[PDB]
């Protein structure tokens, strides 16, 4: 059976990026903004029964749900002409005002309040499908509303249905600047602890490098959140491309994630895509540019004295290519030794050939999206942990977590989150060395 | 002796000691191919299409030979690739018999897991054919040509005496007559062997994924 | 399926068994007597034998090529494979 | 003699392959089975008896 | 008599028990003779034996050993065409029964 994936749009930023993703999918499949089939959408090979369910009137209704604690973003999305894409049953209107004030505690408590008011919808969307491969959760860890809500919902779903793939699209706040919500790192830390406890494969989405590419690779003096969301939706929708080609390999998300993840705690994957533009390329150019630390969407700290090993390297290559090109590109990159692997469990650089949809306007021969399990992100975690630690050193803005009595009773939840993150970072450090078998 | 399968060497043999001094080996091969194509078209394709230096060797003899050869061959190629057989059949066995589908094969082995675990003796192709057809209706193969769909067929291919049904399961994809006169029921044997090889490989892959 | 001798013979046998069962029921207007019970037991024995025969002739070959209509017939009999549930026969249940 | 040797080799290979596949047999038991089949004993019953005997011997 | 003695000797050889007063030995001999008496209505089909041989040949072909299958076929043909001090004819029902027994044993 064709397993589906359910989309969870949370928070202002998560809802925005989820809409961007869904519009990108609609563009790829070639369907009308109402979700009705077109003369150039159904005559191809792309399988549109993976994220959209076919109706009885050729309506590929998206397998997505809209949740928020403030209805204004919901109304704005409704104003879009892609409101006809979704069913109203697929949409829940916020019964809360002002979101959760961007507080992890507030969002978590409100998600606890709406336990079944979301559970009913999720169960309806689930049992409406034969089999589901897993879940996809678009969210922003910066937004405390969505952060707490997602933590609650991840707990609930992991408890109730321990039989699906748990994926979240965690918007990582900018390290380029400090936001007015100074307790944002703790919220993120709590969310990160939940991810460590619950999530299975994390595609990290740092806003700092997004800003950097936008300023440089999109050439804007002041990037806007909307254009950033547009570009990130484009780059993330490029991921599922292999899933849309049922002609080469099984290519199931569960297996693809499992082909790289060593442990359910070490489930964090980088991102990197080419081309980025506001010409002529061969296979060897693809990974050759990917090796450059210029097209990564995930940045790390200022660390240069600690070796970092790319635990797993994979690349999806969308475009018309030749098998000899891939065969030689792999050997050539390996001989140039532009990568590393664990000495005890040494691995290789997996490739995924795929071809472009005819309904996708093509202006380039190839397009590459990298998936790397790597150690640099620990620095970012450290960057957060330090940001947490000093904040926890300052013991500032804890009244936000004293509004909700759950944290007013004890801040030991933050301490346990910090401990778990430290354990994970030490796990990464050990993974850098052959002794990881002992750890 | 006459046949409809092997009629690429059947009832048309080249006689070595019966060639004129003005008749050459390549000319003989070309004329044999042209005549065999005409015979196949009129007999196995059941299509009736009209075929319109002095010395004693000439040069227009060879020119006529070549022109008629290219006419006959091109016409028969068009006939065979347009009606009856199609290139899409090879693409079809590429998609299906070469495990290009994936989801088709994935769900196929998903449904076979509850069955092929049972002993090979305890199995019933009666239910296996229904499994096949319902999976095809489930998957994208339902969106493909019904001719290739009818060309498919599941078989119970004896592999183990009383072992698991994973071994004895097979597909046959019967194709006969002027449709895919080729493969002589000797290349399809190799195709079946490769199918078994890839089937075992994919099964153990899915085992690893499940683990 | 008259052109197939075995299946035709089995169909005739089952027709005769149905007639005999109806006649036996006709014998007792009320509940069957002891003789009615004994003849019902004999008929049930024959029915189980013939049901095994009909299953196995339906299972004459289910590993190589066979008529498609016969396959459809068996599947109609195997709406939930009650025969496999029934052990490949009908009438195997105690008196 | 030569035909006897050829038959012995053939039945040895058959028994080896039967051992490889599911059970196989030994020389004495295979000769007993051959004599019984030559005497009209149903091979199915003999095979079932051999399987039962091997099962009992195993445990 | 002779068949009963042969069956008893085969049982003794297989079970490794030479005792004939053992109740298990008596049960085995009774079961063997009951099977022989009961399966007198089932015979050996030469076509069925050939089909089973072809299935075994297909199994061997899958096993990627053509020489073994060719030797099997040649030896079975010779056996069907062989002569014995008790079977002096070729391709008789005794040969088919022996082949069916061998195929059942494999």
């Amino acid at each position: 059976m064709p397993r589906e994936i359910i989309t969870l749009q949370l928070g202002q930023c998560g809802n925005q990026i989820g809409f961007e993703f869904w519009k990108q999918l609609c563009a790829e499949h070639g369907i009308s903004p109402e979700g009705i089939v077109e003369e150039f959408a159904t005559e191809g090979t792309d399988r549109k029964d993976v994220f959209f369910y076919q109706a009885d009137d050729e309506h590929y209704i998206p397998r997505a749900v809209l949740l928020d604690l403030e209805p204004r973003v919901i109304h704005s999305i409704l104003n879009s002409p892609y409101a006809k894409l979704y069913n109203p049953e697929n949409i829940y209107l916020s019964e809360h005002g002002g979101g959760a004030g961007n507080n992890w505690a507030s969002g978590f408590s409100q998600g606890e309040k709406i336990h079944e008011d979301i559970f009913d919808i999720i169960d309806r969307e689930a049992d409406g499908s034969d089999s589901l491969e897993g879940f996809v959760l678009c969210h922003s860890i910066a937004g405390g509303t969505g952060s707490g809500l997602g933590s609650y919902l991840l707990e609930r779903l992991n408890d109730r249905y321990p039989k699906k793939l748990v994926q979240t699209y965690s918007v990582f706040p900018n390290q380029d600047e400090m936001s007015d919500v100074v307790v944002q790192p703790y919220n993120s830390l709590l969310t990160l602890k939940r991810l460590t406890q619950n999530a299975d494969c994390v595609v990290v989405l740092d806003n700092t490098a997004l800003n950097r590419i936008a300023t440089d690779r999109l050439h804007i003096q002041n990037p806007s959140f909307s254009q950033i969301n547009q570009l990130v939706s484009t780059i993330m929708s490029a991921s599922t491309t292999t899933l849309r080609y049922p002609g080469y390999m099984n290519n199931d998300l569960i297996g693809l994630i499992a082909s790289l993840i060593p442990t359910p705690r070490l489930h964090f994957l980088m991102t990197g895509y080419t081309p980025l533009t506001t010409r002529k390329t061969t296979v060897l150019d693809v990974m050759r540019r990917l090796l450059q630390p210029k097209n990564v969407m995930v940045s790390t700290g200022r660390d240069r004295q600690t070796n970092h090993c790319y635990i797993a390297i994979l690349n999806i290559i969308q475009g018309e290519v030749d098998p000899t090109q891939v065969h030689k590109s792999l050997q050539r990159i390996r001989e140039r030794k532009l990568a590393n692997f664990i000495p005890w469990g040494p691995a290789s650089i997996q490739v995924a050939l795929s071809r472009k949809s005819p309904y996708l306007p093509s202006a380039h021969r190839v397009s590459g999206l990298m998936m790397a399990n790597h150690t640099s992100i620990s620095s970012l975690f450290e960057s957060s942990c330090q940001q947490y630690d000093k904040l926890r050193k300052r013991e500032a803005f804890l009244e936000q977590f004293r509004k909700e009595d759950i944290f007013k009773e004890n801040f030991d939840e933050l301490d346990r989150s910090r401990e778990v993150v430290q354990e994970l970072i030490d796990e990464y450090h050990a993974a850098t060395r052959p002794d990881y078998i002992s750890w | 002796a006459v046949k409809a399968d092997r009629l690429w060497h059947d009832k048309y043999a080249l006689r070595k000691p019966m060639i004129p001094s003005f008749m050459t080996m390549d000319q003989c091969r070309k004329v044999l191919l042209i005549g065999k194509s005409i015979n196949f078209l009129h007999q196995v394709c059941h299509d009736q299409t009209p075929t319109t230096l002095f010395t004693d060797l000439e040069n227009a003899f060879q020119g006529k030979i070549d022109a008629a050869y290219f006419e006959t061959s091109k016409y028969l190629l068009d006939v065979l690739n347009k009606k009856y057989s199609l290139l899409d059949h090879m693409q079809a066995m590429r998609r299906y018999l070469l495990l290009g589908q994936g989801d088709f094969i994935r769900h196929l082995m998903d449904l076979l897991k509850p069955e092929l675990v049972r002993p090979a003796t305890t199995l019933y192709q009666h239910n296996l054919t229904g499994i096949l057809e319902t999976a095809v209706r489930a998957t994208n193969a339902q969106f493909d040509s019904p001719e290739i769909l009818k060309r498919l067929d599941v078989r119970l291919l004896e592999v183990s005496p009383g072992d698991t049904g994973w071994d004895v399961f097979s597909l046959d994809y019967h194709v006969d007559g002027p449709i895919a006169t080729v493969f002589t029921r000797e290349c399809m044997s190799h195709y079946l062997r490769a199918f078994n090889f890839l089937w075992r490989a994919k099964r153990v892959e899915y085992i690893l994924t499940d683990i | 399926f008259i052109l197939l001798k075995p299946v035709f013979h089995c169909l005739n046998e089952i027709l005769d068994l149905c007639h005999s069962f109806c006649s036996l029921v006709s014998q007792n207007l009320g509940p069957l007597d002891e003789r009615g019970a004994a003849q019902l037991s004999i008929l049930v024995k024959g029915f189980s034998r013939q049901s095994s025969l009909l299953f196995k002739i339906l299972s004459s070959v289910r590993n190589h090529q066979i008529n498609s209509d016969l396959a459809q017939l068996l599947l109609r009999l195997d709406y939930n494979k009650y025969y496999t549930q029934a052990g490949g026969t009908l009438g195997s249940f105690g008196m | 003699a030569a035909n006897l040797n050829a038959v012995r080799e053939t039945m040895d290979v058959l028994l080896e392959i039967s051992r490889i596949l599911n059970t196989g047999l030994d020389m004495e038991t295979l000769s007993i089975c051959v004599r019984l089949c030559e005497q009209g004993i149903n091979p199915e019953a003999l095979s079932s008896v051999i399987k039962e005997l091997r099962k009992a011997t195993e445990a | 008599p002779q068949q009963e003695r042969d069956v008893r000797e085969l049982i003794r050889l297989v079970s490794g028990v030479q005792d004939e007063a053992d109740p298990n030995f008596q049960l085995a001999l009774h079961f063997a003779w009951s099977n022989f008496r009961f399966h007198r209505f089932l015979d050996v089909n030469s076509h069925k034996v050939e089909k089973t041989i072809e299935g075994i040949y297909e199994k061997f072909i899958i096993h990627s050993d053509l020489s073994k299958a060719a030797s099997w076929k040649r030896l079975t043909d010779e056996f069907l065409n062989a002569s014995l001090p008790s079977i002096k004819e070729i391709k008789t029902d005794a040969h088919y029964s022996i082949l069916s027994l061998l195929l059942c044993l494999s």
